């Protein structure tokens, strides 16, 4: 399967700079595709907690970009210009093997508030 | 009707300079055209090299002053480059309707809009970005400036008598809320967004890290001091879009001052210190009588000297012993 | 014609910071206005209280980094305060004509002068003071920094592909030639002028007493270590205005490096140690792949550890065993 996350400025319900959806449960071998539904945003790994031995993603700016669900675990992905405004998304590839890293990972402010929300969405 | 009237276009100038313009004018109503471009950028706000993740109209804090006359129409074209990361817009305290323009100027990065409104009321008026949910951030980060709307035949004293300035300097005071690390050093952010969460927290304390004229401690001192000459009359236009201040010219006065900043009302005279309400702009006239360096400041002296809210006016000419003379200079006591 | 073009003032900052600036810009040529203020002073250059009768641009070795873009014009007002004892000027390796500017910028104490040039060429260029017949003295005593003229849309790899830094540090390396008394211990001078002759006597041995980054041994260590984090791409700019150095980053590399310092020329990649010719400035990009304390240094290890040409970079993030791993920690031998 191939899943679509939209890069978007506002959500219908007020608050700004959002990936929609913010969480996505997928399978080994699937591809998530983040998409310039609005210009201004990009998608890219969150290195501080991104897992061992895996193709980092630093997709381009205002540009589409794809993730390859190879190894199975959780995959945090910011939009660099707006990560301080909480524009962030979480991708689950089967087992959440590396949840404990992710929980410890010290996100702050709108990043933390939103990401923790995505964290609860984790299927165990 | 407005579509019918002559469309002039003005070129703006960086503060403190104000663009050139007629005070009194036999000229009739016209639509005046401006353009301003929003620039987000890191700016240096003091001598220690502390930075601010700033946002500005047209490269500067404040944004340039816009000058027109009563009954003109203002036509602002507002551009927000894709080099930017945020939405912006504009609230003209001089407009009527649409949250002062804000609704009809919501531009994303790569967008631009054009908005016309009517200057039915004279005075100095604030303009600032007001994007919804982030009004106080964008404004304290530097997105404010002044719109002067002169009466159609000049500035006027309480006895209806005419009044004239030889130049207008514009000053924007900026209360800043720059965060710190646990080591008491001011923080340095690598992008604008990373500034947000820390900055809002400093905001909520209501205690500025700095308070500055035109962008930096020392913006208007030394070789960037303001200048004038004995006999010359200056208009000092003070704006503060978020917080109160109390200007004062040391060794001087406000010969005539509209501290609420609205020319329709009679000015007060002989002021030592006047008061700009946060979210207002005001103006004051002084005809210089003595040479020397003057200090133009917020007369909270902590805010002035400790936090950065002071500038200088270098003034040339002929000392005058009637007003003031030294009888005996510092000499020892008998 | 340049008199017409827009002008913009830039606030400088102390090494190793580099004032805010765009890399790629969507912006036409302009005239960029800078001020530096020469400061003579006695400076403690090591951890055993040895002093140099120094001469600086803006009170730092090196003087601060000036950044513009190719096609812009540089407008430096250079001020030699009356408190100084010596005349100065400035020679810009980035400039064309009149001995780099020196001939049009001779200022004695109490004087100042303003020089414009077109920055037609891209790269990192040294500027330094060059008063006739006193040239090498002024330069080795601290009178040099870097002009960086970026290409109008950022730096590029050899293939044409754009390259991007998240931050930039500037490092000036100073071969110092500080005299010794007949007792083995270094001299201490009452004035700058008094130090002259003894000093040129040492200069001619071609043997520095010290070689330091940014004005003193350990200048860039402990609390003053540069910082970065795994993932960040930094730009290291290294000037040496009088003598060769060979920079190196322990545990790191130069991912892309312009050792001759000129950006229209393709960078080399994967460098361990690169080479900066006396009277040149170069630039190296590195993206940190690992946390830890790094050292950045002149890889003549004597010049580094005995003499002072070494600094530290402190890097945060998460370790990577793919890149390196301790298979079997130090332990006894079977
Ligand atoms: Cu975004
Ligand atoms: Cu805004
Ligand atoms: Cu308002
Ligand atoms: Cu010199
Ligand atoms: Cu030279």
């Amino acid at each position: 399967a191939e899943h679509i996350v939209e890069m978007r400025n506002k959500d219908d319900a007020g608050n700004t700079m959002v990936f929609q959806p913010g969480f996505v449960k997928v399978e080994a071998g699937d591809t998530v595709k983040f998409v310039p539904t609005d210009k201004s945003h990009n998608a890219e790994s969150v290195r501080e907690v991104w897992p061992e031995g895996v193709a980092p993603v630093k997709g381009g700016f205002s540009k589409e970009v794809v993730f390859n669900a190879e190894k199975e675990g959780l995959y945090v992905l910011k939009c660099a210009p707006h990560y301080g405004m909480g524009m962030v998304v979480l991708v689950q590839v089967g087992k959440p093997v590396n949840l404990d890293q992710i929980k410890e990972y010290k996100a702050t402010g709108l990043a933390k508030k939103r990401l923790d929300g995505e964290i609860a969405k984790v299927v165990q | 009707d407005a579509d019918k009237l002559p469309h002039t276009k003005v070129t703006l100038v960086a503060p403190p300079q104000v663009h050139p313009h007629e005070q009194a004018t036999k000229s009739g109503p016209k639509v005046v055209e401006f353009t301003m471009t929003i620039e987000e950028k890191k700016m240096v706000i003091d001598d220690k090299g502390t930075t601010l993740q700033a946002m500005t109209f047209n490269g500067s804090m404040p944004g340039p002053t816009l000058v027109v006359h009563e009954g003109d129409y203002v036509q602002l074209t507002l551009v927000n480059p894709a080099t930017n990361a945020m939405p912006h817009n504009v609230d003209f305290h001089g407009a009527t309707g649409a949250l002062g323009g804000a609704k009809l100027t919501n531009v994303n990065p790569g967008e631009q809009a054009t908005l016309r409104f009517k200057a039915d009321r004279s005075g100095t008026f604030v303009y600032h970005c007001a994007p919804e949910g982030m009004v106080p951030w964008h404004v304290v980060s530097g997105m404010s400036g002044t719109l002067m709307v002169l009466p159609r035949d000049g500035l006027k004293d309480p006895q209806g008598k005419p009044l004239h300035y030889d130049r207008a300097y514009t000053i924007g005071e900026f209360d800043l809320y720059i965060p710190k690390g646990p080591d008491g050093k001011y923080k340095d952010y690598a992008t604008l967004a990373e500034s947000y969460g820390d900055t809002v927290q400093v905001m909520r304390t209501l205690t500025p890290s700095h308070i500055v004229f035109n962008g930096k401690v020392g913006a208007l001192t030394g070789a960037n001091a303001l200048t004038a000459k004995v006999g010359e009359t200056v208009l000092l236009i003070h704006s503060q879009a978020n917080r109160d201040t109390r200007p004062h010219l040391i060794g001087g006065h406000g010969d005539w001052v509209w501290e609420t900043g609205k020319f329709a009302n009679p000015p007060q005279r002989d002021l030592e210190t006047w008061f700009i309400r946060g979210g207002s702009a005001g103006a004051a006239l002084y005809t210089f009588k003595q040479p020397g360096v003057y200090a133009y400041l917020n007369h909270n002296l902590i805010e002035a000297f400790e936090l950065g809210a002071a500038g200088h006016i270098k003034v040339e000419g002929k000392w005058n012993d009637d007003l003031m003379k030294q009888i005996k200079a510092p000499a020892p006591i008998p």
